[PDB]
RNA sequence: GCUUGAGUCUCGUAGAGGGGGGUAGAAUUCCAGGUGUAGCGGUGAAAUGCGUAGAGAUCUGGAGGAAUACCGGUGGCGAAGGCGGCCCCCUGGACGAAGACUGACGCUCAGGUGCGAAAGCGUGGGGAGCAAACAGGAUUAGAUACCCUGGUAGUCCACGCCGUAAACGAUGUCGACUUGGAGGUUGUGCCCUUGAGGCGUGGCUUCCGGAGCUAACGCGUUAAGUCGACCGCCUGGGGAGUA
């Protein structure tokens, strides 16, 4: 499987949102790796509950769509990274 | 001068290669060296002066 | 175009006088004698623009001429009219 | 009114119908009326590159002024023909003499 | 475009025919045909040293 | 009424002006045959990808269309688009030499006819290589970007439509004058080609640089100078060559 990634951020409009969830399907039936880059502006750091949830609401937009692997643990830098999976055919 | 059948003066201005000498080196008016030009080509078409040594 | 010998038989044969060259009346004539020709050229390939602009412009020649020949004079307007049989 | 030079390649085998090859477009160019001014065969001579094969054709040399209808068709003559090879003729330029 | 050369040199050193290559007519004459561009030589660097 | 403005004949000169018909060589592919077992491919971004019933390599013959190496150098031609193998036929302009000849017959042009590169569309024909759309691999934070391997329309021919470009010398045309320089090129003068020197007496073109203009850069006898005859065009940027 490639590895194919597009830029994320928590704070991010509607309409391309979407776009950018479409763009990741369209990859993920061509079989592309889910890769993320969200990149923190200043003082993001005082917004983890919305944040989480707002993470929480991005992973279940997938709910029909792919599978969940790995969760995020611990932080090395700005962003945490995560690799989703390609849903087995039923 | 205008001639082409007189080969033996036309040889010398013709590389052994096949190719034709630029007007710059020789050093003559321009007009003879169209004319010359006209002449060797003319041979050319008739078989007389290779196109090059390949064959 | 037009060859020496018919040069001189229009000019011995329609002019005015003996070397008579300078008159309109030679130059209408040998103007319409190459167009006359020409049209035999110009029947075929038609294409040949680059020659279509000299042919209009000796066309246009003859109108100016004979314009002026015309507001000048009526009788020799007249004479050449009929017998050359142009124009109409 | 329009002079012509004329030479063309004949195959180097082919040389005895030289002679009556010449006088028949001797005679067909003095029906003709054209005025000859002179005549010459460098004979076989090997050429630069070998064409279709074969080496060493033979040559010829003519001069006459005449009208177009009569080159045209002893072009034509030489287009049909297969024992004749490569024709070339120039244009006018008046007529010179000698030069072998 | 040719080289005869002998064993010592087997790199480079040809950097004096980058300098003769004059890349202004081959990139003119392998695209298209212009008939007013490779005047670049003259009338534009000489001619236009304008302080 | 008159020739200085304008037009004609005598001879000659240069020239890739146009149209139509043949011919030739080198080079790519495809075909046959001879000697014969993996290459072509950014490999500083890295390899896939395909060619493997006998090939890239080398010879001997055919098929096949396309464009014409050095000459070629703003050197030449044209009203501007533009023009390059060689042969032949029809044909257009320019210019020179001194001769005669008609006697204002001119200049400019709103609406109107003509021409007008390459992409496009319609009838057919043709298809060597080429390469928009697509096909596959590498490519990174990120490629539906170029890099590579293939690959249709279309570039070609014969008839018709389409009227636009940075169609720029970014300088509409036609006249009469005003300081200079080293060239390319074109035909005649009487010599003194006799060496390639003296008449430019002309035409078309290069490149520097005064007086004079120019906001400045710079223009600078082919003016952006001093004058004349006309025409076409301009009144802040977006909204816009849009409705």
């Amino acid at each position: 499987i490639q590895v194919k990634e597009i830029k994320f951020r928590p704070g991010t409009d509607e309409g391309d949102y979407q776009v950018k969830l479409r763009s990741l399907i369209r990859f993920l039936e061509e079989g592309d790796k889910a890769k993320i880059t969200l990149r923190f502006r200043g003082r993001e750091m005082a917004h983890q509950q919305i944040g989480m949830e707002v993470l929480n609401r991005v992973k279940d937009d997938l709910q029909e769509l792919a599978v969940v692997e790995s969760f995020p643990t611990k932080i090395e830098g700005r962003q945490m990274i995560m690799v989703l999976a390609p849903k087995k055919k039923q | 001068e205008i001639d082409y059948k007189d080969i033996a003066t036309l040889k010398n201005y013709i590389t052994e290669s096949g190719k034709i000498v630029p007007s710059r080196i020789t050093g003559t008016r321009a007009k003879y060296q169209r004319q010359l030009a006209r002449a060797i080509k003319r041979a050319r078409y008739l078989s007389l002066l290779p196109y090059t040594d390949r064959h | 175009s037009l060859s020496t010998e018919a040069t001189a038989k229009i000019v011995s044969e329609f002019g005015r006088d003996a070397n008579d060259t300078g008159s309109t009346e030679v130059q209408v004539a040998l103007l319409t004698a190459q167009i006359n020709h020409l049209q035999g050229h110009f029947a075929e390939h038609k294409k040949d623009h680059h020659s279509r602009r000299g042919l209009l412009r000796m066309v246009s020649q003859r109108r100016k001429l004979l314009d002026y020949l015309k507001r000048k004079d009526v009788a020799r307007y007249t004479q050449l009219i009929e017998r050359l049989g142009l124009r109409r | 009114m329009r002079h012509y030079e004329i030479v063309f390649m004949v195959h180097p085998d082919q040389s005895e119908q030289v002679p009556g090859m010449i006088e028949r477009y001797t005679a067909a160019i003095t029906g003709a009326e054209g005025k000859i001014h002179r005549l010459e065969d460098w004979g076989r001579r090997q050429l630069a590159y070998p064409i279709n094969k074969l080496h060493k054709a033979h040559y010829v040399l003519m001069n006459v002024e005449a009208p177009q209808e009569v080159i045209d068709e002893l072009e034509t003559t030489f287009r049909f023909n297969d024992a004749v090879i490569r024709s070339m003729v120039m244009r006018t330029k008046h007529a010179v003499t000698e030069a072998s | 475009i040719k080289v005869r050369e002998n064993e010592p040199f087997d790199v480079a050193l040809r950097r004096f025919k980058r300098s003769c290559e004059k890349a202004g007519v081959l990139a003119e004459v392998r695209r298209r045909e212009f008939y007013e561009k490779p005047t670049t030589e003259r009338k534009r660097a000489k001619a236009s040293a304008v302080k």
